[PDB]
């Protein structure tokens, strides 16, 4: 977000007068045959730097950041660019002609924390998860406590896809998405319809058949036993989604070699 | 600068050329300062 300002503007002495006295390496001799008039355009430069005023550049190196994140929407930056130019160019000053140097030197190094928002999802996805789980009843289910690791597999899942898996809280019920496609918008308010089988050895809406088949993946020998239901259909779902791993790569197969057919002998 | 006898005052329109820049700025959204210049006469380097 600075060098798309220096990438936007400002066309160095060093490589001025590593050229004029021809200290490069692969053509030494370029500076030489230039016209007269040219060599007399450049020798005066690096003999006597000519000033430069950088306050556009950097404010420039501001704008590019805000609408890089979110603020100053793409097609405002007409607008918001004059105006902190105004603003700067009225109330100048070392004072803020540095307090810039410090936002822009600081606004494009301080972007790991925007890096990390985006790589544990921890804006929300564990900010709003560790809110619901608040929101939860105790943590004491009365059947079984198989309740926990259930509720952990939650945590790691999202904390482990960071594809988007938002947690919103679309109203009192908070919805947990598996993508920013979000064709699997399961309500994980909805489950407190399985505080009721978190214990036991056709009630379960899909629903939370939905949000079964969304973890399952993440689940091993946790969830478990032959603690009904809930255990089973967790092992069930994790054998079905092997089974849909060779089936797809079966498909794929199937349909390399050559229609309904293979989608007939697959399902 | 040599011509023919003609009758009416003539006015020779020699036109000694020359470079002749202007380089407007825009800076702030409401300002535009130009910057001329013309060397073999000189001017507003303004």
């Amino acid at each position: 977000p600075a060098m798309l300002a220096a990438l936007q503007s400002q066309p160095d002495w060093a490589a001025a007068m590593d050229r004029i006295l021809a200290l490069t390496t692969r053509n030494p001799e370029a500076f030489r045959q230039q016209p007269q008039a040219n060599r007399f355009s450049a020798i005066l430069e690096a003999v006597v730097p000519s000033r430069t005023n950088p306050t556009h550049e950097k404010v420039l190196a501001i704008v590019n950041a805000l609408t890089e994140s979110k603020a100053i929407r793409k097609d405002e930056a007409g607008l918001i660019y004059n105006a902190l130019l105004e603003r700067v160019a009225r109330y100048n000053s070392t004072n803020v002609q540095a307090n810039l140097d410090r936002l822009t030197t600081d606004v494009r190094e301080a972007v790991a924390q925007r890096e990390r928002f985006m790589h544990d999802t921890n804006l929300g996805s564990q900010v709003a998860l560790n809110a619901f789980l608040s929101t939860l009843p105790a943590n004491v289910p009365r059947g079984q406590e198989d309740y926990v690791s259930f509720i952990s597999a939650l945590r790691l899942l999202v904390a482990e896809v960071p594809q988007s898996e938002v947690y919103q809280s679309g109203p009192d019920y908070f919805f947990q998405t598996s993508r920013q496609g979000l064709q699997t918008v399961n309500l994980t308010q909805a489950f407190k319809n399985l505080q009721g089988m978190w214990g036991v050895r056709s009630l379960l809406t899909p629903n939370t058949r939905l949000l079964l088949l969304l973890i399952a993946p993440f689940t091993n020998s946790s969830t478990i036993s032959r603690d009904s239901y809930l255990g089973h259909l967790i092992t069930l779902y994790r054998e079905a989604i092997g089974q849909t791993q060779v089936d797809e790569q079966t498909f794929q197969e199937i349909t390399s070699v050559s229609d309904t057919g293979s989608l007939e002998a697959t399902l | 600068f040599e011509v023919d006898p003609m009758d009416e005052p003539t006015l020779l329109y020699v036109l000694f050329e020359v470079f002749d820049v202007v380089r407007i700025h825009q800076p702030h959204r409401g300002v535009i300062e130009a910057v001329y210049l013309r060397t073999p006469f000189s001017a507003g380097n303004a």
